This record gives C-alpha cells, sequence and structure tokens, in this order.
C-alpha cells in the first residue's frame, strides 16, 4: 500500500552501480525511474534516475529527522510514500521544466520469474551449458571479425591495384595515339621513297606494343574479376556477421542472468568463479 | 621490389617502343643515357631530341603517376607498377615535384590525392594552414641563426626552477659538481675539467667557469655527452632534465665545449615556399520558427540475412557531445527485404534553440526476435552528420552519406563518439536523407547578436559557498544532480570566483536553450583563466563548443610549457579527432608549437602517422601531415629516412612471419642475417635519428647481436652503435626491440601515466622509483620498445646458475651488490616495489607473471608488457589487486624469514600510503587523460563506464580515511601471508 517495506518495494534495487542504472536503462521511454542505494554509501541519499529528455536525470532525496523529500522543505514520511505520491501526480510542481510523471518502474521481480529451473543443479547445468555455446558464439564472432577485417584489406589493395592498371593503360593507349599519329606521315614519306625495311620495323614495334596492351587489359579484367568475387565474399562475410551478433548477445544476457540468479541463492562466490569458466570470460 | 633482371619498356614521345635491360640498381639518369643510346638505331630519331630536354614518367604502386624529375635515385626505390617507362616534356616545377614526393612518401600517400579531393572545406583548410606555416618559419628566422638552432635543437627544461628538497639535499652545499671536456685540438685528444658549481647557474656562468680553471662574448656552447642535446637558452643548470636525472640518480654529469660558429655552419638553411594551391539573401538562425524536421530515404547496401532478421530500421537523434537534445526518433516502415522508408522524422527541437556544435547521429538497426515481449535491436551501420558546416550554415537541401561498420562490442545503437562525415569507400550502406529548405541560408548569428540575447533574458553566508567548493574538487565524471545544477545555474555570476568550477557549470546549463547558452556564452568570454591541466579537461568530446575549446586553447597558449606539451602531446593529438572541423584553434596551436620545436615535431609526426591506417580520421591525418612536412624544415629527411627503415622493417618482420612461421628458428635465423646482409637494407638501416628519441643516433647495425627472441610473436633485437664522438660516457651501443603483430598503444598510455605519476610523487616528496621506457606505435600493430640494460626477469633469475627457493633474487641481488652498495640496493628495490604496487592496484593492469617483471643490477626492478591498462579484460569497476610475492617480500626484510615482522615491512607500507594518497589527490588530471583517451580506437575504453575503473581503484566515491582503510584491507588480503 501506501507505506511498506523499502525493500519489498519493486522499484528499489539496492547497492547498483550508476553504470548498472544506465544499462537497465539504456533506450527506455520517458518516466522510467528506479531507486539504487547512493554511490556515495552516505545513508538518506536514495538517488532518484529519471529518464526525461532522452537523458538519465539523477533527483536526489534529502533525509532529515525521519522524513524525505527532495527539497527543503521535507513534508514526506518515506522513500515509498514519495515514489507512489510522484508516480499519481507529476513532477512539474518541483521543477517546471520536469514535466513528467513516474510511469514505469524497473522491477527485479520480473528477472526473478523469466528464469527458469530454479534448483541449484539445473542452474549450475544451465551456466554451463550456456557458458560453453557463449564461448563457441565468442570465438566464431572473432574469426568472422578478422577475416572481414583481411577481406576489406585485400579488397582495398585490389582496387589500388585495379586504379594502377587504368592509369597504365591510359598512358599506353595515349602513347600509342601519339605512335599512330607520327607514322602516318612516316610511313606514307617512305612508301613515296620506296623502301620496305623501315616500314616492316615499324610494323613490328606497333604490333609489340598492341601485344603488350593486350597483355595489360586481359590481366586488368583478371583483376577486376578476382575483385567482384572479393567483394561478393566480403558481402557474405557482413551478411554473417549481422546474423551472428543477436545470437551472442543474448546467450551473454542470459548467461549474465543465471549467473545473478545463482548468486542470488546464499552459495559460495567462490563457487561461482570456480563453476562459470574460471577464464578471462567477461561475467 | 624487382629483384630479378628487368626489361623495361621505354614509350618514347614519338611513338617508339623498345625494350632495354638493366640492372635493378640502375639510375634514372643512366637509364635515359641508354634509352637515347638505343633508340638512334630504330626508326624515327630524327624526330627524339636530346636527353636533357626530357624526363621520365610512370606509375607507381600507390596508383599514381609520378613524373620524374628526381634522377639520382635508383631504379628498385621508384616502386614502379608495372616495368615501363614513358619519356615526356617537362611541365611541372624541379622544387615542386621533389619536395611532394619526399612529402608523400613521409606521410604514406600521394599528395596528389588531396588536389583530387574537392571538398571546399579541405581546400580552404590547406589554403589557410599556410599562414600558420608561415608564422612558425618568420618566428624561426627571427634571431639568425641562434633562433633556427633553437629550433633544431630545445632545451631540455623542466618546467620547476627550484627541486623537490628530497633531491636538494642530495647537493653539497647546493653546489653541483660537473665535468667538462674541452676536445679542440690537432688531434680527437679528450682532456676533462671537473668543475663544481652552485645550482642556479646559467650555462655562460658555467663557460665562464670553465675558461677560468681552463686557465685563458662567448663562442662556446655546452653539449651533452653522447647525445644530440645542447644548452643553449640561459636557464638555471639545474633546471635541465639530464642535470637533474644526475642529480637524483647520483650519477656524475658531463658536459664538451662546442664552438658556436661550428654548429651554427653545420645547421642547414631551411627554405619554406607555398605550394601550387596558395595561388589557386541569408538571415540569422534564431529568425526561423520551426522544428527540426529529416527525411529518410533508402539505405542503397544492406548486408542482412532475410531468414534470419525480418524487419530493419533507422534510429536517428540530435545530439550536443554525449547528451541527446531532444528524444531519439525511429523510422519503421519496411522489411529488409526492400529498404526504403521516405518518412519525414520530426524532431521536438526548436531551430533557434539549435547548438552551434549539433549533431545527427544515425544507425541502421535490425530488430530480430520480434516474437515475444523482448525486442532485440542490433545495429547494421552508423553515420553522423555536422548540421552546422565550417560557414556556419545550416545544412539544406539533399544529402548522402555511407555508413560505417559498428565498432568491436559497441552494443548502443547510436554511436555519437564517431567522426561527422560520410565513409570515403562506396561499397558500403549509403543512406540518402533530405534537409528542409527555408528559402534562404539558415546561418548562426555572429556574437554580436549572442551578446544582445544574453544578459537581456534575464558555508551559506551570502551563497553556499561551502557546496560550491565541495563540487569544484569533486572530479568530472562525478554524478552531478539536477539540484546541483539548478544550484550552479542559478549562482553562475558568482562562479567567476571560482574558476575551477567552469566545467561542472558548463555541464549544468541546458544546450537546448538559447538564452542559457547566450548567458554562459557572456560568461565564458568574460571567465578568467585556469590551470592548463584543467583547461584540458575542456577540449574532451563532453565539451563540444566552439567558445568552450576556443577559452581551453587560450589557457593552453597562456601556460602550457613545452615540456608539458611533451607529455600530453598523444592526448592533444586524440582530441582532434573530436573536433567537428579540419581548421580550428586547437589545431592552430598544435602545429605552431609543432613547427618551433623539433622534439615536438618529431613526435607529432610520429603520433599522426601511427594512425594513417584508420579511415576515419586519414584524411584529417593526412591533410595535417603534409602541411608539417610541407613547413618542417630540414628534418623532412631525417622523418624519410625513419620512414624507409621502418618500411624496411615491417616488411622484413611480415615475412619471417607469415610465409615461414613453420621455419625453424635457426633456419629463419640464417634467413634474417642474409636479408640483414643485403646492401640495400643495409644502407637503409645504417645512420638515422631514432624514432624514440630524436638525439639519440643509430650507427653501424652489428649482426652478430642482432636475433629474434623466443616469445611467440618473433620480435627483432637490433643492435645499433652510437655514432657519435664520446659514445663510451653514456653508451657504447643501441638495442631495440622492433615489435610487429601487438599493439603497444596500451603500453604507451600506461608509460605516459608511469611518468606523471612519477612527476607527482617527487614533487609531493617521496622517491619511488619508475623506469616509463621508451615506447612508440609506428602504424597498426608495429611499434618500437627500448631495450633497459643489465635486466633479467626473475625466470631469467631463477633459470641462471644451474639455478624454487624464493631466496633465489635475493641471493642474486646479494652476489651482484656487496659493501656499502647493498643497502642502496635494498632501498631501491623497496621503493620501485612501492611505485609498482600501487601504480599497478591503481590502473587495473592484469596477471603478471615472472616473465614480464624484471630486476636490474642495482636492485632497481620494473614491469614489461602491461597489455590490459585496466580491468576490463574481465570487468571494469573482486577486481584485480596488487600482487606482492614471497621473493619480493624477503629482499624487502633483507632475507629475514619472518618477512612481516621486520621494521622495513611498514616503512614500505607507509611509503605505499603516501603514494596513494598523491594519487588520489592528483586523481582529476589522471581522469581527464584516460577521458581524452576515448576516441583512440583501443579495445579497453570506448566510452566511460570503462574508465570509472579508476574511480572505483582510487575510491573516489569514499572519504580520505575509508580510501585508506580500504586501499590497507586490499593490500592485506593481497599477499594473506605470502
Amino acid at each position: 500500500n501506501n507505506n511498506m517495506s523499502l525493500q519489498d518495494a519493486e522499484w528499489y534495487w539496492g547497492d547498483i552501480s550508476r553504470e548498472e542504472v544506465n544499462e537497465k536503462l539504456r533506450d527506455t521511454a520517458d518516466g522510467t525511474f528506479l531507486v539504487r542505494d547512493a554511490s556515495t554509501k552516505m545513508h538518506g541519499d536514495y538517488t532518484l534516475t529519471l529518464r526525461k529528455g532522452g537523458n538519465n536525470k539523477l533527483i536526489k532525496i534529502f533525509h532529515r529527522d525521519g522524513k524525505y523529500g527532495f527539497s527543503d522543505p521535507l513534508t514526506f514520511s518515506s522513500v515509498v510514500e514519495l515514489i507512489n505520491h510522484y508516480r499519481n501526480e507529476s513532477l512539474a510542481q518541483y521543477n517546471p521544466k520536469l514535466d513528467v510523471k513516474l510511469l514505469y518502474p524497473v522491477s527485479k521481480y520480473q528477472q526473478d520469474q523469466v528464469v527458469k529451473e530454479d534448483n541449484i543443479e539445473a542452474v549450475g547445468k544451465k551456466l554451463h551449458e550456456y557458458n560453453t555455446q557463449f564461448q563457441e558464439k565468442s570465438r566464431e564472432y572473432d574469426r568472422l571479425y578478422e577475416e572481414y577485417t583481411r577481406t576489406s584489406q585485400e579488397i582495398q589493395m585490389k582496387r589500388t591495384a585495379i586504379e594502377a592498371f587504368n592509369e597504365t593503360i591510359k598512358i599506353f593507349e595515349e602513347q600509342c595515339q601519339t605512335q599512330e599519329r607520327y607514322s602516318k606521315e612516316y610511313i606514307e614519306k617512305f612508301k613515296r621513297e620506296g623502301n620496305e625495311k623501315e616500314i616492316q620495323r615499324i610494323m613490328h614495334n606497333y604490333d609489340k606494343l598492341k601485344s603488350r596492351i593486350s597483355e595489360i587489359i586481359d590481366s586488368r579484367r583478371r583483376l577486376e574479376e578476382d575483385l567482384k568475387k572479393q567483394a561478393a565474399e566480403y558481402r557474405e562475410i557482413d551478411k554473417r556477421m549481422n546474423s551472428i551478433k543477436p545470437d551472442l548477445i543474448q546467450l551473454r544476457k542470459t548467461r549474465d542472468q543465471y549467473l545473478m540468479w545463482l548468486t542470488q541463492k546464499g552459495v559460495r562466490q567462490k563457487k561461482l568463479n570456480e563453476w562459470l569458466g574460471n577464464e578471462n570470460t567477461e561475467d | 621490389l624487382m629483384p630479378p633482371r628487368i626489361l623495361v619498356e621505354c614509350l618514347l614521345p614519338n611513338g617508339m617502343i623498345v625494350t632495354l635491360e638493366c640492372l635493378r640498381e640502375a639510375t634514372l639518369i643512366t637509364i635515359k643515357h641508354e634509352l637515347f643510346k638505343e633508340a638512334r638505331k630504330y626508326p624515327l630519331h630524327q624526330l627524339l631530341q636530346d636527353e636533357s630536354s626530357y624526363i621520365f614518367v610512370s606509375v607507381t604502386q600507390e596508383a599514381e603517376r609520378e613524373e620524374f624529375f628526381d634522377e639520382t635515385r635508383r631504379l628498385c626505390d621508384l616502386r614502379l607498377f608495372q616495368p615501363f617507362l614513358k619519356v615526356i616534356e617537362p611541365v611541372g616545377n624541379r622544387e615542386e615535384k621533389i619536395l611532394n614526393r619526399e612529402i608523400g612518401f613521409a606521410i604514406g600517400m600521394p599528395v596528389c590525392e588531396f588536389d583530387m579531393v574537392k571538398d571546399p572545406e579541405v581546400q580552404d583548410f590547406r589554403r589557410n594552414i599556410l599562414n600558420v606555416c608561415k608564422e612558425a618559419v618568420d618566428l624561426r628566422d627571427l634571431n639568425s641563426p641562434h633562433s633556427r638552432a633553437m629550433y633544431v635543437y630545445p632545451p631540455n627544461v623542466e618546467s620547476s626552477p627550484e627541486l623537490p628538497k628530497h633531491i636538494y639535499n642530495k647537493l653539497d652545499k647546493g653546489q653541483i659538481i660537473v665535468v667538462i671536456w674541452v676536445i679542440v685540438s690537432p688531434n680527437n685528444d679528450k682532456q676533462k675539467y671537473t668543475l663544481k658549481i652552485n645550482h642556479d647557474c646559467v650555462p655562460e656562468q658555467v663557460i665562464a667557469e670553465a675558461i677560468r680553471k681552463k686557465t685563458r662574448q662567448g663562442k662556446y656552447i655546452l653539449k651533452v655527452c653522447g647525445c644530440d642535446e645542447y644548452f643553449l637558452e640561459k636557464y638555471p643548470l639545474s633546471q635541465y632534465k639530464y642535470i637533474r636525472s644526475c642529480i637524483m640518480l647520483g650519477r656524475m654529469p658531463n658536459l664538451m665545449l662546442m664552438a658556436k660558429e661550428s654548429l651554427y655552419s653545420q645547421l642547414p638553411m631551411d627554405c619554406f615556399t607555398m605550394p601550387s594551391y596558395s595561388r589557386r539573401s541569408t538571415k540569422s538562425l534564431w529568425v526561423i520558427n520551426s522544428a527540426l524536421r529529416i527525411k529518410i530515404l533508402c539505405a542503397t547496401y544492406v548486408n542482412v540475412n532475410i531468414r534470419d532478421i525480418d524487419k530493419i530500421y533507422v534510429r536517428t537523434g540530435i545530439y550536443h557531445g554525449g547528451e541527446p537534445l531532444c528524444d531519439n526518433v525511429n523510422t519503421q516502415r519496411v522489411p529488409c527485404s526492400n529498404p526504403r522508408w521516405n518518412e519525414w522524422l520530426n524532431y521536438d527541437i526548436y531551430i533557434p534553440d539549435l547548438p552551434r556544435a549539433a549533431r545527427l547521429c544515425l544507425s541502421i538497426c535490425s530488430v530480430k526476435g520480434r516474437k515475444g515481449a523482448k525486442e532485440e535491436h542490433c545495429p547494421l551501420a552508423w553515420g553522423n552528420i555536422n548540421l552546422f558546416d565550417y560557414t556556419d550554415t545550416l545544412v539544406s537541401g539533399k544529402m548522402a552519406l555511407n555508413l560505417w561498420p559498428v565498432p568491436h562490442g559497441l552494443e548502443d545503437l547510436l554511436n555519437p563518439i564517431g567522426v561527422t562525415g560520410s565513409n570515403p569507400n562506396k561499397e558500403t550502406p549509403c543512406l540518402e536523407l533530405e534537409f528542409d529548405w527555408f528559402s534562404s541560408v539558415v546561418k548562426f548569428p555572429d556574437m554580436s547578436v549572442i551578446e544582445e540575447h544574453a544578459n537581456w533574458s534575464v558555508e551559506l553566508r551570502e551563497n553556499d559557498k561551502e557546496q560550491l567548493k565541495a563540487i569544484s574538487t569533486r572530479d568530472p565524471l562525478s554524478e552531478i544532480t539536477e539540484q546541483e545544477k539548478d544550484f550552479l545555474w542559478s549562482h553562475r555570476h558568482y562562479c567567476v570566483t571560482i574558476p575551477e568550477i567552469l566545467p561542472k557549470l558548463l555541464l549544468s546549463v541546458k544546450w537546448n536553450s538559447r538564452d542559457e547558452v547566450a548567458q554562459m556564452y557572456c560568461l565564458v568570454k568574460d571567465w578568467p583563466p585556469i590551470k592548463p591541466e584543467q583547461a584540458m579537461e575542456l577540449l574532451d568530446c563532453n565539451y563540444p563548443d566552439p567558445m568552450v575549446r576556443g577559452f581551453a586553447v587560450r589557457c593552453l597558449e597562456k601556460y602550457l610549457t613545452d615540456d608539458k606539451l611533451s607529455q600530453y602531446l598523444i592526448q592533444l593529438v586524440q582530441v582532434l579527432k573530436y573536433e567537428q572541423y579540419l581548421d580550428n584553434l586547437l589545431v592552430r596551436f598544435l602545429l605552431k608549437k609543432a613547427l618551433t620545436n623539433q622534439r615536438i615535431g618529431h613526435f607529432f609526426f610520429w603520433h599522426l602517422k601511427s594512425e594513417m591506417h584508420n579511415k576515419t580520421v586519414s584524411q584529417r591525418f593526412g591533410l595535417l601531415l603534409e602541411s608539417y612536412c610541407r613547413a618542417c624544415g630540414m628534418y623532412l629527411k631525417h622523418l624519410n629516412r625513419q620512414v624507409e627503415a621502418m618500411e624496411k622493417l615491417i616488411n622484413l618482420t611480415d615475412i619471417l612471419k607469415q610465409e615461414k612461421k613453420d621455419e625453424t628458428q635457426k633456419v629463419q635465423m640464417k634467413f634474417l642475417v642474409e636479408q640483414m646482409r643485403r646492401p640495400d637494407f643495409m644502407d637503409a638501416l645504417q645512420g638515422f635519428l631514432s624514432p624514440l628519441n630524436p638525439a639519440h643516433q643509430l650507427g653501424n647495425l652489428r649482426l652478430e647481436e642482432c636475433r629474434i627472441m623466443s616469445s611467440a610473436k618473433r620480435p627483432l633485437w637490433l643492435n645499433w652503435e652510437n655514432p657519435d664522438i664520446m659514445s663510451e660516457l653514456l653508451f657504447q651501443n643501441n638495442e631495440i626491440i622492433f615489435k610487429n603483430g601487438d599493439d603497444l598503444r596500451q603500453d604507451m598510455l600506461t608509460l605516459q601515466i608511469i611518468r606523471i605519476m612519477e612527476n607527482i610523487w617527487q614533487n609531493q616528496g617521496l622517491d619511488l622509483r619508475m623506469l616509463p621506457y621508451g615506447c612508440l606505435s609506428i602504424g597498426d600493430c608495429v611499434g618500437l620498445i627500448e631495450v633497459v640494460r643489465n635486466s633479467h626477469t626473475i625466470m631469467q633469475i631463477q633459470c641462471k646458475g644451474g639455478g624454487f627457493n624464493s631466496h633465489t633474487l635475493h641471493q642474486w641481488l646479494k652476489d651482484k651488490n656487496k659493501g656499502e652498495i647493498y643497502d642502496a640496493a635494498i632501498d631501491l628495490f623497496t621503493r620501485s616495489c612501492a611505485g609498482y604496487c600501487v601504480a599497478t592496484f591503481i590502473l587495473g593492469i592484469g596477471d603478471r607473471h615472472n616473465s614480464n617483471i624484471m630486476v636490474k643490477d642495482d636492485g632497481q626492478l620494473f614491469h614489461i608488457d602491461f597489455g590490459h591498462f585496466l580491468d576490463h579484460k574481465k570487468k571494469k569497476f573482486e577486481r584485480v589487486p596488487f600482487v606482492l610475492t614471497q621473493d619480493f617480500l624477503i629482499v624487502i626484510s633483507k632475507g629475514a624469514q619472518e618477512c612481516t615482522k621486520t621494521r622495513e615491512f611498514e616503512r614500505f607500507q607507509e611509503m605505499c600510503y603516501k603514494a596513494y594518497l598523491a594519487i588520489r589527490q592528483h586523481a582529476n588530471l589522471f581522469i581527464n587523460l584516460f577521458s581524452m583517451m576515448l576516441g583512440s580506437g583501443m579495445p579497453e575504453l570506448q566510452s566511460f563506464d570503462d574508465i570509472a575503473y579508476i574511480r572505483k581503484t582510487l575510491a573516489l566515491d569514499k572519504t580520505e580515511q575509508e580510501a585508506l582503510e580500504y586501499f590497507m584491507k586490499q593490500m592485506n588480503d593481497a599477499r594473506h601471508g605470502g
């Protein structure tokens, strides 16, 4: 009702860091709130985090002579009464800019019931299996990311190479156009003269030039085809990465949920450390 | 890159084709001589002109056409794409093209690319940075040639003329004994003159004393023996860093007399010429009365699987830093098969209330698992738009942006940390957008209108002074509540008397209110200057405002000494990314200070060039490097030599690792020695300034000493020599570890922090010993590691001598140091352990085994590879404590079996206490440094919540006594009796 246990209050969370508060209130609608013990650990602070305007606003509850309130004078009996009153009515009177209510309270009981197989051996075995799945997914994601980086490097260097081939072809074609421009008059003059040795020499040079240009065109075409194939592989690897990320996120989230459920049972944290992976895993 | 015989095609200007054969080492002038000696036999030689009228042109592996005005350069270094050469008439300028080629080689990318790009912001940056370059040049050419001598040889002076008393007591009556060498003789005959002079003596007094004892308008100067360090500007002789370090370590200083005219002639003349590009209806924002509307049309490329993900959506917002100015708006119209939205998105923020540093952060996200209550949104690609351009105009009309991949581990959908701008790569998600047209150019109002708007809208003695001071002394990343913000903004007029509170008042102001922003603009315009280490707070991503950053830059210009600038250069470079433009006061200041000090220039260049591979800021850093190498004088050639040497080293390491990973150690040694003996490699490696220190000169390689270590990464143990005449006084040879494969930027940051902790501790009055040795990052997963001499890991110590008794380290130190040296060795070892324990606890360096921790001969110890500079290898914000093992305890206890029962134990604990309290007192600067290192791209920090682990370890949440008790219990739990 109006004045019950603060511990039993669902918006109460206990000793959670502001980092966890921000993680819980990330990308949530206006009015979302939770009450946590202050980081300073001074008794009676009870920082409240409401999300208005997209930002995790912080409002501090001053405690005095067995009363609570946002600012002097204190006119409320308890934190539960304060939270309920400002859920019922908006905060515009306290701060004219803060025109919002405390609509959606984060509750620890939903995660209490989402987790299944509550018994100790079941949660331990599920934690082990999900940790193995998470490690498999993480190693798969790391291999995929290194392959993606390697393929991106290959694509960049091959694009530079194909640009260099284009420039080489431009230079060769300009030179061959100049060759024809001079050789038209040169061959005409030597045809007027009546000799064929220089004519055949010039023709031999021209066909050698044409053979070289054809070879460079073939190499450029092969490089371009390889570039298209590598681009296809790059797109496929990007698609696999985008597919595999959400599953890794969900595995991590459910593994952490199982860890918190196990820890909220009075069992030994040393057993928790030994059981989980005793490894470089984040959590 | 052409070892075997080459058949170079010759592209004659009349149209001829001929294939000459030449060796890989031939020069361009020789090639041209042979080429016009062979074209005579073939036809069409009548039109052929003389060699001197023609030059070369080809294409390089970087896909550019270079017209080769430099003929002396050999064939191999040309780096042709294909073995072909074209002969054309010269059209460019000799010096301009040669300089552009050198600049391009130093940068790593051709200078022609920046002319190819036609962005008006880029072009204006390139045109207007030349004013700064010319001012720096004129400043260098002010006192000829002493000013140029000062530029090339910076006085290595500390910011504090006075000495801490713990080393001032090490002076004898306040007099420093210094050896003076005079080498002026027909032969290189060295004679020494020992001088005992006061600490406050200036170099002219030192030289007068040296002359007087030599028993004879000053024509001589004084140079450190064994290094390229000079004492030029008249400062107290104790202020110089080498001499103060000699005082600290008890080492005998050494100096030597060089003629002023000799060095002045030895300095080359520097010329700076303007490049080619040097010659080559609006209404205010506040008149607009409408909301901010933006349309999203389509995502051109999206790499999404049809089966796994059904719907994909793009999420937007308006940001000013990391804080959304208004609530985010989402689009959801089409599935992944046909991405096209065409939805006019509207933002609940008025146009006239748009801050000057407003942005637009987007992200294409894929909602997966729509079934069930929980909806999971995963981002596909992200992009940012700077709603205001460099001319103070709001973006209008149609726009398009390619989108970058999401960084590794960045879960949250929007990425406002990243740099504004499109992905230069074009096979990436392109998201065409739209911006409303207001029939005119939407310009931000000028400061006259800002001033007209401002000031027109408008314990506890008179104000709550104690709370104001408490918030001031609170660190920047602590929680600041809404009541505190309202109090700060209400008492803004009184905050001027506390200038240390400007960051908190800035966070207090509401950025989406033009009245509040105008009032804060006036306040900052009349704000008194503050400490430079506090003004560096206002350059982080949390303060994007132009006037905030201009005030911070003015404070840096007023109060930043050059040693502090060299300490904070990593961060002042890293906060160049957070700038929203190209040309701005921070980069103007940094370039002006990099073209008047060659050590600043050296590390400026190498830090900027360390990040060419990252495409995000590659263009800005390339343009900055172009301007620097344009106006850096003669140091460009030394930089080019360093780049050549490290290119050869990188290629060596690559070939060693990937082609022949399975190759055995001995055969890899044979390959290494062969390629080192190869002459072009040999010549490139000999004789260049070391990158870790521009003063240290690298000389003749010692192929017998060079090797590859047994570490899993195969690093290069490269042994040079010292070409200085008096190498014996400091060090005969230089050995350096070339590391290719591991990111040394975390180690760079940790060593910066360690050096700063020593500075803090010594200024406070403690004597804890650290070795912040040299580390440099020279690119991607490549860097240099300076070797410390006479060092051994405890694993080496245990192995040596035969050798598990933890008494092995103590026995080794006892054998190394005997007599009265033992007491000093044990004291140094204990002070080093105190520093190490405090530092590794505070920064959360990971597991230290025996093989990353070394003991010197004089008892000093130190730590090698930091790797992870915070506990985020496990988790952010029990955490990793410092470790102090049984051998350490035994040696600190001088071999007593009951280590905890001795007096030295509690002396060590008391030193740890004082050190921890000093660091906790100065944690604001450490927080600012770690927060300015957010844009590095290191895996660790990446938002703020990973910096917060330093707040956890330093216990900034608690009070002083509570934090001290917390450290005590941490130490006791750590050892747990061993």
